[PDB]
């Protein structure tokens, strides 16, 4: 199992190994990467929510920036 | 910003 705290199992939520505030695997296209803990935030489910992706290149989450 | 992708 790459993720112990989901098991991989698809249909389960994970915060961990999917989107970090819904747990959702759906959109990867659209989940931001943080460049600190690389946990991973849909555009849509940031506060604010994102439109689309930033161009700019260093991106940080509501946790790790400041 | 890096994505999953
Ligand atoms: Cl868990
Ligand atoms: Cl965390
Ligand atoms: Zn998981
Ligand atoms: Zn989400
Ligand atoms: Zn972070
Ligand atoms: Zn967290």
């Amino acid at each position: 199992p790459s993720c112990k705290h989901c098991k991989d199992d698809v249909n389960r939520l994970c915060r961990v190994c999917a989107c970090h505030l819904c747990g959702g695997r759906q959109d990867p296209d659209k989940q931001l990467m943080c460049d600190e803990c690389d946990m991973a935030f849909h555009i849509y489910c940031l506060d604010p929510p994102l439109s689309s992706v930033p161009s700019e290149d260093e991106w940080y989450c509501p946790e790790c920036r400041n | 910003a890096r994505t999953k992708q």
